[PDB]
């Protein structure tokens, strides 16, 4: 509850409010009304405007969570206007492909994205791409592989900048480079040959890491580190290789405090004798530091873990004996998976809102009026409701404006005035049919000295400038201003232009990169809302706009 | 406390029908903030406000 | 600031007079309640008694003095709601996009410890509690060593044995330990060619048997102000080896907690750019987050970015402070500059940064004076400060004539300007600038 | 090879040379593992990446030493 | 269930009091019949130190 009234207590509770309006009339007059008891009837009407205003400032402290929900909508914001959809986040442009990508094995690493090599060209820049598919190349893809590569070009689809579009994909194939060691152990099996399974295969690509917002959040850092590149729909990457080359690359591992350091962390084996008993992928001359070179496609390990287990076993583990080991490893002891859903944020709203108001002559004691309507009181009681109507109007503005204050700080739908102003009398209240035969005329009169007009704009009531200043107001958020007075435009078209440009904030930033086919290319509207045009330019449904 | 409020009631006279089960002065914008009024006049002729202190 | 709701009791007063004139005299007839209200005097008077209530001299209709009561009643309502936009902007940066000021940086310093006249060379561990003042508020704020080390008797003799240098501890197992104070550079390498086993930009300061410090973190009420050479003494005395210790510089680097405001002021640039450098101004914008040497960016010309050969260099000029008059920045960095700001680029960018070109402008006066020379002399050094920001502040790219004019008479010492005929390679009444060069105002 | 010159080889040999003479100072092995003393040097806070680490005794890299009548010691 | 291993646990601590160690864990032989060569280690402790020295026949 940022609420304003433990602030604001002892200014609001009606006895600092009647010797302000005491005081006040006190210097005003004063030697005119000089009798102030609680007789004179000038004074009960005022303390009673007085408990009425004290009303009106107790409705404006509670709270800020709460003066700002709708009716109905379940958020005070729009959940576009969060985080991970407003400009915190981006469409991707940069190496970031590569986090685009590593996230999708829900429904595989290292994904490489370079441009073409000073030639290629169409001879009249495009980019290529490479994918290391690890545990897409399975059984499950003779035909779902054909699927997810029309996924993945529907991902190059979406994620299209400006001009050049990728060209080349460049699936990329395996090598089986599966080495051989010894190791040894003191005491107690199959597990720990399955996480020397998942040691030497999380050492050949380099690292991913899927964090929860609140777990990173955790870690130290804040939100606009965490909320930094695409939408991801699992976890949080910061990975950066690029383990992926051109001249194939050396991969290599294994000294006394580095590569073959991981091998040890197992919580059971002491030394090793480390062997690469394959010939495919060659080695390079020096094998006490053990670099083997591999030529531009990637390694594996033995393939099935039942390829781990022959009767020529790559993985001895001695004891003093024979140390066997079943698929107990492969089945189990080896899941390390979880996933990684973000519902993208929810504030809740609480609406304890209002359209209550009770005038000041039902306030009054029962021997002046709320004696039925004009029926009975005599042309002079009638007077005392007339002296009553416009204290009762002003201090109805404020319950008005009160309750217009979410649409009129609002982003998408805004409304069509700049206070609020209500009628304040009701059915089956005495003091409507009292009024009754003006009563039509003069809310007509506080209606439109409060909206903007929206055909033919009002020319010195400021109204229209108003709503620009709150178009200012708002898109001073964004890190945007409102686009300038034309001179030369009509009024409520470039009023729905700025309002629909306010409208769109989150999606005006992702489509400065990936034009989709299906819009107006936002950047154009963008273009097209900082000189006000909105022919089409927002609700981007049908053509013969202004055209690139 | 546990105040009932009755026909044709308000705040200070429910302040004082809940400062004599009390006997503490019950200060009427206490009630409307302990009990979430909305607008000083928010009870309906028949329902309790709760009064501590 | 911006309000959230304008018209006072004037504007309310003045719907209300709009208001009641709708409402007849009931009982009477053809007389407008509107005449109630306003009976005595008219609107913009009673808007000034409003304002000022002594101009009702204790006496006016009472209803005018029961409706001023009721505005000002009504300011204060008006005042709890004109609280709403700031908190609606704060709510929405804060709860929602987790936006925060962030924590203040902690100081580091270095102190020299020299030795005791004859003792022997005596070892202090890391985190010696070192002294360095009060406080802001009052309780005794202490920096500690980072490092442990010995205390042996080094002195300093001028830039006997080194490469480019000389003490005077020459012995065996010499372990001296200096503090160096230089300025920013380009990583050089040094061979410091003696053997210690057998005996025999620009720099700021130097120290001898000195260790660097942290501000150890317990309390604070400053972080805005560097201690400037504040230490003196340490926390419990070692008579071993102290007959002074001393920092001789202020510390590196508080950066202390930012206001709301500058909080307000790096959100929402880091909502208008995504943390990339897409278009122009991301550029500008991102890359005078990052570098506070850079006074301004200017970007190419209009027509420049509208030719059929599309440049694919990206090129932008960057103005530096000189930290100097007419300042052009090393080479060596804006390479790093733009390999930095190439990375938040996209790809097919690789934007470059140049240093500016200077043209100066003179003009002649011909101006007389109020009241010799002198005149001349203050209205040049006047004139040369605020056409060069850089200098000093934090402009444009043209220099217009009569601006210039109305820059000149309305200077206290100033009569009467005669010609101001400018001059760049030569006519009076005109201006200058080009999208590849900085002017400048000589005379 | 090191992170971020000369100075790290002789901050590594003498880190290397107290941890396998422990009566020098604590309270060992009497053979020498190979991979042992890989993961031993790979893991120090200043060693980027080793490359070659062959042993001699009297001359092969991925092997071991020890007999029951004297006390191994690693110079170098 | 490591109530096996729990007994070995005993059996680890109860000999940790005679300056012994519980011998290692078979990965070959029967289970039973080594608890009950454990449990009987642990129950003679003061006749094995004697029976070093004078082997009687």
């Amino acid at each position: 509850e940022n609420a304003l009234f433990p602030a604001v207590k002892d200014a609001i509770v009606f006895d600092a409010l009647w010797q302000q309006a005491h005081e006040k009339v006190t210097a005003l007059s004063g030697e005119i009304w000089t009798d102030t008891g609680d007789h004179d009837p000038g004074v009960t009407l005022l303390q009673s405007a007085t408990w009425n205003c004290s009303d009106l400032s107790y409705r404006a402290s509670l709270s800020l969570n709460d003066l700002l929900t709708h009716q109905d909508q379940s958020t005070l914001f729009p959940e576009e206007f969060g985080p991970e959809q407003v400009l915190t986040c981006n469409t991707v442009t940069a190496e970031d492909y590569r986090r685009a990508l590593l996230d999708v094995h829900s429904s595989f690493s290292d994904v490489s994205l370079t441009q073409e090599p000073k030639e290629h060209r169409f001879h009249w820049g495009n980019l290529w791409l490479s994918l290391v598919p690890t545990r897409y190349t399975q059984s499950l893809s003779p035909e779902n592989l054909a699927a997810v590569e029309q996924c993945l070009a529907e991902f190059l689809a979406a994620h299209r900048n400006l001009g050049e579009v990728v060209s080349r994909i460049t699936w990329l194939q395996p090598a089986t480079f599966s080495p051989r060691m010894t190791i040894e152990l003191a005491d107690n099996i199959n597990q720990v040959a399955a996480q020397i399974y998942q040691v030497t295969d999380a050492f050949l690509r380099p690292a991913v890491a899927r964090y929860t917002t609140e777990q990173r959040r955790a870690l130290g850092d804040a939100d606009d580190a965490i909320f930094e590149g695409p939408r991801l729909k699992h976890g949080w990457q910061q990975t950066a290789p690029s383990q992926i080359t051109s001249g194939g690359y050396v991969l290599n591992l294994g000294p006394l405090v580095n590569l073959l350091l991981a091998i040890p962390g197992v919580a059971s084996l002491s030394t090793l004798s480390v062997d690469k008993g394959d010939g495919h992928i060659t080695a390079v001359t020096g094998d006490n530091l053990r670099w083997q070179v591999a030529d531009g496609y990637y390694p594996l390990l033995w393939g099935a873990p039942p390829l781990s287990l022959l009767a020529g076993d790559d993985s001895p583990l001695t004891l003093v004996r024979n140390t066997l080991e079943s698929e107990a490893m492969a089945g189990y002891l080896t899941q390390a998976d979880l996933i990684v859903t973000t519902p993208t944020v929810l504030p809740a709203g609480r609406f304890r809102d209002q359209t209550l108001y009770i005038p000041i002559g039902q306030r009054q004691p029962e021997c002046y009026a709320l004696q039925q309507p004009d029926t009975v009181i005599d042309d002079q009681t009638r007077a005392v409701h007339q002296f009553l109507l416009p204290v009762d109007q002003l201090l109805a503005d404020g319950t008005a404006e009160l309750a217009q204050l979410p649409t009129l700080l609002a982003f998408k739908n805004r409304g069509d005035a700049i206070r609020g102003t209500r009628w304040p009398y009701t059915n089956a209240m005495v003091q409507q049919a009292i009024h009754q035969p003006y009563a039509k005329t003069l809310e007509a009169i506080a209606q439109q000295d409060a909206a903007i007009f929206t055909q033919d704009k009002q020319p010195v009531g400021g109204n229209y400038a108003r709503e620009l200043d709150f178009l200012q107001y708002l898109l001073g958020y964004f890190g945007t201003q409102r686009a300038a007075l034309p001179l030369t435009l009509d009024l409520p078209d470039f009023l729905a232009t700025q309002r629909a440009y306010l409208a769109q904030q989150p999606a005006l930033g992702y489509d400065r990169i990936n034009i989709r086919i299906d819009q107006v290319s936002a950047l154009q509207k963008r273009i097209a809302a900082r000189i006000g045009l909105d022919s089409i330019c927002f609700a981007d449904n049908p053509d013969l706009g202004q055209l690139p | 406390a546990l105040v009932s409020v009755p026909d044709l009631a308000s705040l200070p006279l429910l302040a004082l029908s809940a400062g004599g089960v009390l006997a503490s002065s019950v200060d009427y914008l206490s009630l409307a903030w302990d009990n979430d009024l909305d607008n000083l006049d928010d009870f309906q002729t028949g329902d309790f406000l709760r009064a501590t202190k | 600031t911006f309000l959230l709701e304008p018209r006072t009791g004037k504007g309310l007063l003045n719907l209300m007079a709009k208001y009641t004139e709708a409402v007849p005299f009931a009982g009477h007839t053809d007389a407008d309640w509107k005449d109630f209200w306003m009976a005595g005097c008219t609107l913009e008077a009673l808007s000034d008694i409003y304002q000022y209530p002594g101009l009702a001299e204790k006496k006016l209709p009472v209803q005018q003095a029961f409706l001023l009561a009721l505005l000002h009643l009504l300011e204060t309502p008006r005042a709890m709601l004109n609280t709403v936009p700031a908190r609606h902007r704060s709510l929405y940066y804060r709860d929602l996009l987790g936006f925060a000021p962030r924590a203040p940086q902690p100081d580091s310093v270095a102190v020299s410890f020299t030795l005791q006249r004859n003792s022997s060379p005596y070892a202090l561990p890391a985190g010696s509690l070192l002294d360095g003042g009060q406080d802001s508020a009052g309780n005794s704020i202490t920096y500690q060593t980072d490092d442990s080390l010995l205390i042996t008797g080094q002195q300093l003799e001028q830039l006997a044995p080194e490469l480019y240098l000389g003490f005077s501890g020459t012995s065996a197992q010499d372990t001296l330990s200096l503090y160096w104070s230089v300025r920013a550079s380009s990583a050089l390498d040094v061979t410091w060619w003696y053997y210690q086993g057998t005996k025999w930009q620009a720099v700021l300061a130097n120290a001898m048997t000195a260790t660097l410090n942290v501000a150890q973190a317990i309390d604070d009420s400053h972080f805005s102000q560097p201690l400037p050479a504040n230490t003196i003494n340490q926390l419990v005395t070692p008579v071993a080896a102290i007959s002074d210790v001393r920092q001789p510089l202020p510390s590196v680097g508080g950066q202390p907690r930012e206001t709301e405001m500058a909080m307000l002021q790096r959100a929402a640039p880091r909502i208008a750019h995504r943390q990339r450098a897409i278009t122009w101004n991301n550029m500008r914008s991102l890359l005078m987050e990052h570098y506070p040497e850079i006074f301004d960016v200017r970007f190419p010309d209009v027509d420049k970015l509208s030719r059929l050969p599309a440049l694919e260099v990206q090129s932008l000029m960057v103005i530096p402070d000189g930290r100097a008059l007419r300042p052009a920045l090393s080479n060596g960095r804006l390479s790093r500059m733009a390999q930095w700001l190439s990375q938040y680029t996209s790809l097919w960018a690789a934007p470059t940064l140049k240093n500016p070109k200077y043209i100066d402008v003179t003009a002649r006066y011909r101006v007389t004076f109020v009241v010799p020379d002198y005149g001349y002399r203050q209205l040049a050094a006047q004139l040369q400060h605020d056409y060069m920001p850089w200098a000093t502040d934090r402009p444009g790219n043209q220099v217009d004539y009569y601006q210039l004019l109305a820059t000149l008479q309305q200077s206290p010492l100033v009569q009467s300007v005669n010609a101001l005929v400018l001059s760049h390679d030569t006519g009076k009444p005109t201006s200058m600038e080009t999208q590849s060069t900085v002017t400048a105002r000589d005379d």
